[PDB]
């Protein structure tokens, strides 16, 4: 009941994928 | 080798195993390099045996060996037979220098 | 010979440089069985090797620097002297460096051991299979030491040992010292265990079995 | 100056002629160095010579002409100072890692000459600051360099150096590289490691326990090399290390499991029959568990252990067929294996060794599924296993059905080959030689395909059509199909004006095989009509 | 034991079925085939004609193989025509 | 670079189409092991590069239970398998963040301990 799981996904952009193009 | 002066033989106490010669060096005495009248099998020492090294010709030590190596009659009369392991260690000046010029 | 099945250790082979002969016993009286063909070499040692698992075949080193293990055998109608292994060692003549003249055999048949006078001593490690097989030799070279009396220690399968009386060739005074060697089967090399300096008069060595 | 400024040119001219010069030029300027190397200052030679070897421009032809001058100069002078010994190793040692063995050796040829020249005491002072070095590539270089020194001078003189580095608590990396020195000592010395194995074991065991895994791993490999290179003799010195391996196997998994199993796998053949049966049945549990590991490092270790175990007396050939064999051929013969060469060589060699314990008829039974497979590169792999096996196995075992299915598998795998390789011919020729008199019924349709392929357009296929006649002839005479012998011979005669020299050579080879075997009178063309057709071919 | 075996079998089935690709399972053939979101802009060409997922950034990411397969594809397809047409006599 | 080595040999022989290709060994597999990832790439960003070759239904990034950061490997199931043949083959050996990632076919077995992480991921990929 505190947290579902301590881990969980993100679905957020890292600066690495955008950066390499620019 | 008789004509190629830089190469250094082994000359250790021969064990029980027979040297081998590639198709190209086949039928040659390892001392005088003569194609005629063999007499006795060669016998090389342990430390020339072991793994990949044992298979390679005992003259060029590059190509893989197939036939046994014999001493010629004349080298068994002189006694150069029983000096030691008749196996060439280094590849020598001639073989290298061909190699690099070609590429 | 003459018996379908009989095995008895009573029988003896006797050699002299060129010549070789075979006698029998057990009749109480030494009989000649065979005289073999003419050898044409100089036999510098002869010792029976009896190896476990089989007749016995006399191991014979000579001039020619060959260790020659020969089995006397019955073929055609008469006894012949048939060879099994002749391993090359040094050169042909009777010469001081060459390892003949002392040949003593592990009492169980695990290994032959040879020496010279001076320089080297070799040890070949015998095995039997579908065909008799010798190992590559085991060398020890002590450079200035002339050797006298190589006699050999029995052992119960531990590790074959042997004892020599060596005297040094280059020294100011005569010192002749007794020196034990142990072939170590595990690492496969001959080790020098104990070395004791004894008075110069020393003449010969002999092995006392067990003391148990 | 102006007088001695002339020697300053001469060497720079000689060093020019050698590097870039006519072949008749440099050959005279090498003769001048080898004689005059003494009179010129070794300072002047090395200070001028060595910088060339550091540019990025030089070609391989030009570099080996410079190294051949260092080797010929070092051979003479014989007394050399430390500043240059550091320089020479900077140049020479990176050769030891170079791609091809010809360069690898001429690099090794230097350091074994330098080791005697510069003496023992000097070099070991130059390695000490170098082994403690931070840079990886420099450490990978002087593991191989210090090991070459070890063989030339003998390892005992150099052993307290290693023991200082390996057991060193000072730096982590000195422990690591100090242990690599043990491999290339064990690899160079080959069998002869042995008598030194006790002294070396000082380093390995205690350096094994390190908390750093990359050291834990290296020793597990340096044992497998010492274990193999030793072979039958060692075990008595490896009992000390056998205990901590298992507690590392039974836990750490990962890549530590791949290294520890390689060590334990290569101790087995030197264990006694009593133990050797024990540890394998221990280890065979681990392998069965790791068949699914996608890593390469593990697969190379799984193959080593399967490879080793068959020899051991304790496992029976029945146990293999019942379990290990069917779970082998299905997992390791996937088409993804046949593609990469480094893991093909292993799987076939592993198959071939298992073929001894396994009935020959059992392995060949399982290799029919790949011989009939659709993929080309996978049919070639399963041929190497049969041919390699075939010399290894006698064909007496095969019931008639496999004898027919084997030959259909080969003919197929023969007639779709693309690349030219010997393996198909030796293989299809090691089968025939074994079963020769039994071959008679299968020999009619095979010869039909030779006559069909000698009409084929692509010139490779006319090589392999004629290359496989030279193999079948000694089979055929036993068969007695002489009319065919005269049928093949004429067909090889009418083709003997072919264009392609690669193909025309092999037709004559088959002509030579038919001629020797057959009755001289019989030959069809016959001989008196053949020989005048050859004389213009000698030209 | 039998029950256990059955259970094991079931789990195996589950494992396998989860792993199988969706289009094959419904299959029967060969803007989304299974109504999944699809990209908009023109994508690079492809061996199988599959269309990138709605979420694609739009950068080429490739080792360069997929283009080299076409070169071999075109080659093999060309030398079937060249072989007859270049025939002579 | 292990797998990339194969396809060049394979293609060179003109193997062409899956029946003769080693990719045929699988056919029932969809998930792809995605290795040698950089540490900061998260599920959404691994769900950037891999839709070039198909439509992902699932994804799993392997990450330590405690600190919750990338182990560096992921398991990503494409809707239509043949994307797998396409991704493994074409994108293997490609640089992201300095280190060249590895792909290979995999049989993927779910683990109890992540059970919620499945719906938490699925719900986002279930949006489409």
């Amino acid at each position: 009941k505190s947290q579902y799981i301590d881990i969980m996904p993100d679905f957020s952009p890292s600066g690495l994928l955008e950066l390499e193009s620019n | 080798s008789r004509h190629q002066f830089d190469l250094i033989m082994c000359l250790k106490q021969p064990g029980v195993q027979t040297g081998l010669l590639c198709e190209k060096c086949d039928g040659k005495c390892p001392i005088c390099d003569s194609y005629v009248r063999p007499k006795r099998k060669v016998r090389v020492c342990e430390n020339c045996s072991f793994g990949k090294q044992a298979k390679n010709c005992i003259i060029c030590n590059l190509n893989v060996g197939v036939n046994d190596a014999f001493y010629c009659w004349e080298c068994c009369r002189l006694g150069k037979d029983k000096d030691g392991c008749p196996r060439i260690l280094n590849l020598g000046s001639n073989r290298l220098d061909r190699h690099f010029e070609k590429k | 010979l003459e018996a379908g099945s009989k095995r008895e250790q009573s029988q003896l082979c006797v050699a002299t440089e060129t010549h070789l002969e075979l006698y029998d016993t057990a009749d109480g009286e030494l009989k000649l069985i065979a005289k073999f063909q003419n050898l044409f070499a100089t036999i510098t040692s002869m010792k029976s090797l009896d190896l476990p698992h089989w007749p016995t075949f006399l191991a014979l080193t000579s001039d020619s620097g060959n260790l020659s293990i020969v089995q006397i055998i019955m073929h055609a109608g008469a006894l012949r002297l048939k060879t099994l292994v002749n391993q090359p060692l040094t050169r042909t003549t009777l010469r001081r460096v060459s390892p003949i003249s002392y040949m003593e055999i592990d009492p169980n048949g695990r290994c032959i051991i040879l020496s010279s006078v001076e320089q080297n001593k070799l040890c070949f490690l015998v095995d039997y299979a579908q065909k008799l097989r010798i190992s590559s030799p085991l060398e020890i070279i002590r450079p200035h030491m002339v050797t006298l009396d190589m006699a050999v220690v029995d052992v119960n399968f531990n590790n074959p040992c042997f004892v020599t009386l060596e005297i040094d060739n280059a020294a100011t005074q005569l010192s002749v010292h007794l020196i034990f060697y142990v072939l170590e089967l595990g690492l496969n090399h001959i080790v020098k265990k104990a070395d004791y300096l004894v008075n110069p008069s020393a003449n010969f060595v002999l092995s006392l079995p067990d003391l148990s | 100056l102006n007088k001695d400024e002339k020697k300053e040119r001469t060497l720079s001219m000689l060093l020019l002629k050698i590097k870039n010069g006519n072949t008749a030029s440099r050959r005279t300027s090498m003769r001048i160095l080898t004689d005059k190397a003494v009179t010129f200052g070794p300072e002047m030679i090395f200070n001028r010579l060595l910088p060339i070897l550091l540019d990025r421009s030089l070609e391989d032809q030009e570099r080996h002409l410079m190294i051949k001058t260092i080797d010929r100069v070092l051979y003479q002078l014989g007394d050399l100072t430390k500043p240059y010994v550091h320089k020479i190793l900077v140049v020479a040692a990176p050769l030891l890692i170079d791609e091809d063995p010809m360069v690898r050796s001429t690099g090794q040829e230097i350091i074994t000459n330098l080791s005697t020249v510069a003496g023992l005491k000097t070099i070991l002072t130059v390695m000490r600051p170098d082994i403690e070095n931070e840079d990886e590539y420099v450490r990978n270089v002087t593991s191989r360099a210090a090991a070459v020194v070890a063989k030339a001078l003998g390892v005992n003189q150099l052993l307290p150096f290693i023991n200082a580095a390996c057991h060193s608590r000072k730096s982590w990396k000195a422990r690591h590289t100090g242990i690599k020195i043990v491999q290339q000592i064990g690899i160079l010395l080959g069998i002869g490691v042995l008598n030194h194995l006790t002294g070396l074991m000082s380093c390995i065991k205690d350096c094994l326990m390190d908390d750093h895994v990359p050291v834990r791993i290296v020793t597990a490999h340096t044992l497998s090399t010492l274990a193999e290179n030793s072979y039958p003799y060692g075990i008595e010195v490896f009992n000390v290390v056998l205990e901590p391996l298992w507690k590392g196997i039974r836990s750490h998994r990962g890549k530590v499991l791949s290294s520890f199993l390689k060590a334990v796998g290569s101790m087995i053949p030197l264990m006694d029959p009593e133990y050797a049966g024990y540890y394998t049945t221990e280890a065979m549990r681990i392998i069965r568990r790791e068949f699914d590991s996608p890593d390469d490092e593990m697969k190379k270790t799984i193959l080593l252990v399967l490879q080793k175990c068959s020899a051991v007396e304790s496992i029976t050939p029945k146990f293999l067929r019942e379990e290990i064999a069917p779970e082998f051929f299905q997992k390791f013969w996937v088409r993804r294996v046949a593609l990469d060469r480094p893991l093909n060589k292993v799987v076939t060699y592993t198959t071939v060794t298992l073929a001894k314990k396994l009935g020959c008829s059992y392995t060949i039974d399982k290799l029919l599924t790949p011989l009939r497979d659709e993929a080309e590169p996978f049919r070639t792999m399963a041929v190497h296993a049969v041919t390699r096996t075939v010399n290894l196995l006698g064909t007496a075992d095969l019931d008639e059905r496999l004898e027919t299915r084997l030959i259909d598998a080969l003919l197929i795998a023969f007639q779709e080959q693309t690349n030219s390789d010997s393996i198909i011919f030796k293989g299809f020729g090691a089968v025939t030689v074994s079963l020769d008199i039994r071959m008679k019924p299968f020999l009619a349709p095979i010869v039909s395909t030779i006559l069909n392929h000698l009409k084929h357009k692509t010139p490779l296929v006319r090589q392999h059509a004629a290359d496989l006649c030279a193999i079948l002839i000694p089979v055929i005479k036993n068969c007695h199909e002489f009319e065919m012998l005269n049928k093949l011979n004429i067909i090889l005669y009418e083709s003997l004006g072919e264009v392609y020299p690669e193909v025309l050579g092999s037709i004559i080879n088959a002509m030579y095989c038919i001629t020797s075997v057959m009755d001289l009178d019989k030959l069809q063309p016959p001989i008196n009509q053949i020989l005048p057709t050859l004389t213009p071919i000698l030209r | 034991s039998k029950y256990e075996d059955e259970k094991a079998a079931e789990r195996e089935q589950y494992l396998k079925n989860l792993n199988m690709g969706d289009v094959q399972k419904l299959g029967i053939n060969v803007t989304s085939l299974l109504g999944r979101k699809l990209y908009d802009k023109p994508a690079p060409e492809n061996r199988f004609a599959i269309m990138p997922g709605s979420r694609w950034d739009g950068v080429h990411r490739s080792n360069g193989f997929e283009e080299k397969w076409f070169a071999k594809q075109n080659e093999i397809n060309e030398k079937k025509v060249q072989s007859y047409t270049l025939q002579e006599d | 670079n292990k797998i990339q080595q194969i396809n060049d040999k394979e293609l060179q022989s003109g193997i062409l189409s899956p029946h003769q290709s080693w990719h045929n060994e699988y056919k029932d597999n969809a998930y792809i092991y995605i290795g040698n990832l950089n540490r900061e790439l998260t599920e959404g960003d691994i769900l950037t590069v891999f839709s070039e070759y198909g439509v992902p239904v699932d994804v799993i990034l392997s990450r330590d239970e405690n600190t919750g950061e990338s182990q560096g490997f992921a398991y990503l199931k494409y809707e239509d398998q043949r994307s797998t043949i396409l991704a493994v083959d074409n994108l293997n050996g490609f640089k992201i963040g300095g280190r060249a990632l590895k792909i290979d076919h995999t049989f993927y077995r779910p683990k109890r301990s992540l059970q919620k992480y499945y719906e938490a991921v699925k719900e986002e990929l279930d949006r489409d």
